[PDB]
């Protein structure tokens, strides 16, 4: 259990700002071919 | 994370009172039908209180009636339940549990194990 | 036009299985299925009658069974609420029971279900309620008091399906026939609720 | 003049009474796609056998009584006198027919989920109006009735609508139209009710902690009563005006025919009482 | 040792907060507007309650599993049961269909899952290989033709190997049930959902956690993933969906609307995206934005529940298996 706390706390965690817009341009990208939109 | 502790307890003689409480935040509590539960030392777990979600529908076993009293308080996110006149055989592991879904009328919790609505549970026994 | 053989070898596919279902159904809506929760039974299931299937008046029941199964019971009994009668061999202890009774019946899936009910088991110090109470008597309180816990728990919920609390504790060898014929009055009482008749 | 305008409206209020209260029998079956089952698709074959009762008979016997005479000719009036009594014994054999199966489905609740099926449901559809028809529109065409003798004087000669039957047929027609479905749907629903007076008696020996027990008494009241009080007294004016003759009225013939035309719209309003149909009924309109 | 639990717990839950909803982003971007779709076919062919159905890659088939003892393969386009597949296994928690067209998988209460041949040369469909596990068996995927990852009640998803019927792996720490289970795309590493509120992510290969989660109140029923794959959505008993993420550990908004109080029982995206889908218990089907969140357009067609939901793989038509035998082909 602490094992698995640490070696999950001891990784990388990308910033909000930046995930998001990732979210959002893909999907903004695809709503072209997506058609049920 | 939900997180359920609780408070109180300890050693005392016979027709003592306890009054235990039980922390409970990351879920709203207004709408969650809680209970406790002891486990004698020992044994497998069984039942003691229960209550509805609006302090109306309280119940309990049969040798705790009328002796202690559960109530609830969904402001301050607690669970109480004041012990009164104990015995020999009141020495147990109190768990805060709760129950699974909400605006329920129904309860799956007391189990061998593996539930994650129940607090670690603190120790009351008697002298 | 070479794209129009496929149709009728779909088609032929289509009309062989809208047969062989039209002569499955017949022989799925003429048994009625069970559930043996609360305790396995091994005097009720094993030695008088996971499927366990049986047959009284050319009719089969298939009396279903979860003994090999966990105990967090919030998950795969939410799936069985299209049965006709939860059986319930039953036998602190008793209060164990009564919190899993209690569950059933105000479930929201089993909400229907007409729960049959076995006392197997054929107590003051965890009953206070046991002196304040008035149906050798030595059996007769205990076993009618534990019925009148049951029933007491049964009957505040409605009108859809009742609890009928039996007895047996003996070789049990006539025990299919009070569930066949009390399976009967569900159907009975299924109908007569709905035809605004009862 | 009242006695020319309140005939309009009185017997306009039934017509709208039955047209419209079946209406929403017809399209809350054929559009819920939940509610087209076996027993369910009796109900239907009781609308659309009064639908036809309220939008080709019943419009046509009142100006029949405005008007005092035929007016479209013979070609029509040997169709109306025929569809009238086909409607009726189809709209009598509906009932039957539910009530036996109310009655299986009670004294054998084994067996009639099983071998009663939706392929089965229309065998007997399918002869409940040919058992209307062999009886009520044939031996009209092949003239089986024209009571062979004072209607020679209009009915057969001109412009004379006027039911003039015979000792022969309008003794067959009620032996067949309204004494086997009376007889049937007694002992249907004594039957019916010697068991519903026992699982609400099984209840109570067990559970319970004339009051309820009259309540398998009010439902059989207004199923069973509003069609015997309402489908009797003109299926013995019948009787009586054949054997005996002379002693009873146009006047109350005329009026029979019309305490009997509003238990087919009473139907929409006693068999439509399951909490399906009565949630069903907000969407229509 | 507990406290030194809490100690790096409690690390754990500043980082997550330092690291730290879309809205406040996605506030001004262009709306989708109001969107509803009709029954275009009705796949009126059961005689039980449907309860799961995992729309072929072919993007026209489909198999849909119910409690009756069957397992009908069904079409998209013409309607018609191009296979009856009966099964021994009376119940019937989940149904997998190959990405190859070639494979199908079954099994619920008897705790075994098993492998039905159809594209055999010898006529009658037959069983090919049934592999067990102590608890139901509550999900089934396919990775390629021979590689399954069931779920399980018994707290341990499993990947197995159809070949000689191994656990080449196993996965465990989840103490709780573990309901529904996803697959990323690439098909390397994939979500698990859980009866502790815990949408614990794993790894294929190596078969240890990665990255945890824990957010909701109650347990899950059903998990999705992103069609790209750095997100993934989670439905709940507490009426809510939650736009959770793998690439920051915690999540991005809360899906929850007043109005309603169920349980979620089963979820899929879009293609791009853009509408998430969601079986409730209220017998409706809410459709959700992606980062705009509100019930933009109700797909209520059922009567009894929605025990699935599935989207085909170029996002043509929806297809909810809802209790009362019908499945029904939005569009
Ligand atoms: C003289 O003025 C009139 C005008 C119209 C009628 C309608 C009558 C034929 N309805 C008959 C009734 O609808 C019915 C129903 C069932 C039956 O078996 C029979 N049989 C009659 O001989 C008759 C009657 C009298």
């Amino acid at each position: 259990l602490v094992e698995q706390l640490k070696m999950e706390a001891n990784i990388d965690r990308i910033k909000v700002s930046k995930a998001a817009a990732d979210l959002m341009a893909y999907c903004e990208a695809h709503a072209k071919e997506d058609p049920l939109l | 994370q939900v997180q359920l502790q609780e408070s109180g307890g300890g050693l005392v003689q016979p027709g003592g009172s306890l009054r235990l409480s039980c922390a409970a935040s990351g879920f709203t509590f207004s709408n969650y039908k809680m209970n406790w539960v002891r486990q004698a030392p020992g044994k497998g777990l069984e039942w003691v209180s229960d209550i509805s979600q609006s302090g109306a529908s309280i119940s309990y076993t049969g040798s705790v009636k009328g002796r202690f009293t559960i109530s609830r308080d969904n402001a301050k996110n607690t669970l109480y339940l004041q012990m009164n006149s104990l015995k020999p055989e009141d020495t147990a592991v109190y768990y805060c549990a709760r129950c699974p879904a909400p605006f329920t009328r129904d309860c799956f919790d007391v189990t061998s194990t593996t539930y994650a609505y129940r607090g670690q549970g603190t120790q009351v026994t008697v002298s | 036009e070479d794209q129009r053989n496929e149709e009728k070898a779909q088609r032929e596919a289509n009309k062989k299985i809208e047969k062989q279902l039209q002569k499955d159904k017949q022989v799925y809506r003429a048994t009625h299925r069970l559930l043996l929760l609360g305790a396995g039974e091994s005097g009720k299931s094993t030695i008088v009658k996971f499927e366990t299937k049986f047959q009284v008046d050319k009719v089969n029941f298939h009396m279903f069974d979860v003994g090999g199964q966990r105990d967090e019971r919030r998950k795969w009994i939410q799936c069985f609420n299209d049965v006709t009668a939860i059986i319930f061999v039953v036998a602190n202890r008793l209060q164990e029971a009564l919190n899993l009774f209690k569950s059933i019946w105000n479930n929201r899936w089993l909400r229907t279900i007409s729960v049959i009910l076995f006392l197997n088991k054929q107590i003051e110090d965890y009953f206070p309620e046991f002196a304040r109470y008035t149906t050798d008597p030595r059996v007769t309180r205990a076993k009618y008091f534990i019925r009148d816990e049951f029933l007491r728990i049964s009957t505040a919920s409605d009108g859809r399906h009742y609890c009928y609390p039996h007895f047996t504790c003996a070789v049990d060898t006539e025990n299919i026939r009070r569930v066949f014929n009390d399976c009967r009055d569900i159907i009975q009482r299924m109908h007569l609720r709905q035809y605004e008749l009862l | 003049e009242v006695w020319v305008v309140g005939m309009g409206i009185v017997m306009s209020l039934i017509v709208l009474a039955i047209v419209f209260g079946n209406v929403l029998v017809i399209t809350a079956i054929a559009k819920f796609e939940r509610l087209q089952t076996v027993t369910n698709y009796f109900i239907t074959s009781l609308a659309v056998a009064d639908l036809v009762m309220g939008l080709a008979v019943v419009p046509f016997g009142a100006a029949h009584i405005l008007t005092k005479t035929w007016t479209f000719g013979n070609f029509w009036c040997e169709f109306w006198t025929s569809i009238d009594v086909l409607c009726v014994t189809a709209s009598i054999w509906t009932l039957v027919v539910i009530a036996v199966d109310r009655y299986f489905a009670i004294t054998s609740p084994f067996k009639y989920q099983s071998l009663l099926t939706k392929n089965k449901a229309r065998v007997i559809i399918l002869m409940v109006w040919i058992v209307s028809g062999l009886t009520s529109f044939l031996p009209i065409q092949m003239h089986w009735y024209r009571a062979t003798q004072e209607a020679i004087n209009c009915y057969a000669e001109e412009t004379c609508c006027d039911f003039f039957t015979n000792q022969a047929y309008a003794i067959a027609s009620s032996i067949v139209s309204f004494y086997v479905p009376l007889v049937i749907m007694v002992f249907v629903y004594s039957r019916v009710f010697q068991e519903a007076k026992r699982q609400l008696q099984k209840i109570d020996k067990s559970e319970g902690r004339a009051l309820k027990e009259h309540k398998a008494l009010k439902t059989l009241g207004i199923i069973m009563g509003t069609f015997t009080l309402a489908w009797l007294p003109f299926f013995i004016v019948n009787i009586v005006h054949v054997i005996q003759d002379n002693l009873i009225r146009k006047e109350v013939y005329i009026l029979l025919n019309w305490i009997g035309y509003v238990n087919s719209g009473f139907n929409p309003l006693i068999y439509s009482r399951s909490p399906d149909f009565r949630i069903a009924f907000q969407e229509l309109l | 040792l507990r406290q030194e639990a809490e100690q790096l717990k409690n690390q754990i839950r500043d980082a997550r907060k330092a690291c730290a909803t879309l809205s406040q982003i996605t506030n001004n971007i262009d709306p989708v507007g109001r969107i509803q779709m009709r029954t275009r076919r009705t796949l009126r062919g059961h005689l039980a309650k449907i309860y799961a159905m995992h729309w072929g890659t072919d993007s026209r088939l489909l198999v849909s599993a119910s409690q009756d003892g069957k397992l009908i393969i069904w079409d998209s386009y013409t309607t018609n049961k191009v296979h009856a597949i009966p099964l021994r296994s009376s119940w019937v928690m989940t149904c997998a269909y190959a990405p190859s067209g070639n494979y199908v998988a079954c099994g619920g209460l008897d705790n075994i899952c098993s492998i039905y041949n159809l594209k055999t040369r010898e006529g009658n469909v037959r069983v090919s290989r049934e592999l067990a596990h102590t608890g139901y068996l509550s999900c089934c995927r396919f990775l390629d033709d021979n590689q399954i990852v069931t779920s399980s009640g018994d707290t341990t998803c499993a990947l197995w190997d159809i070949e000689t019927g191994q656990q080449t792996t196993t996965f465990t720490g989840h103490t709780g049930d573990v309901m529904s289970l996803s697959l990323a795309p690439d098909t390397r590493l994939f979500v698990s959902g859980a009866c502790d509120a815990s949408a614990k992510l794993w790894d294929v290969r190596e078969g240890m956690c990665r990255q945890t989660f824990t957010g909701h109140e109650s347990d899950i029923n059903a998990i999705c993933f992103f069609p790209n794959g750095n997100a993934f959505a989670t439905g709940s008993d507490d009426a809510t969906c939650r736009l959770f993420d793998l690439r920051a550990d915690q999540e991005l908004m809360t899906y929850s609307h007043d109005n309603i109080i169920c349980g979620i029982t089963s979820v899929s995206f879009s293609k791009s995206g853009r509408l998430l889908l969601a079986g409730y218990d209220d017998f409706n089907c809410n459709v959700w934005d992606a980062l705009k969140a509100d019930s933009a357009g109700v797909l209520a067609g059922h009567d009894n529940r929605v025990s699935c939901l599935g989207v085909t793989d170029d996002g043509m038509a929806v297809a909810t298996g809802s209790w009362d035998s019908f499945l029904k082909i939005w569009n």
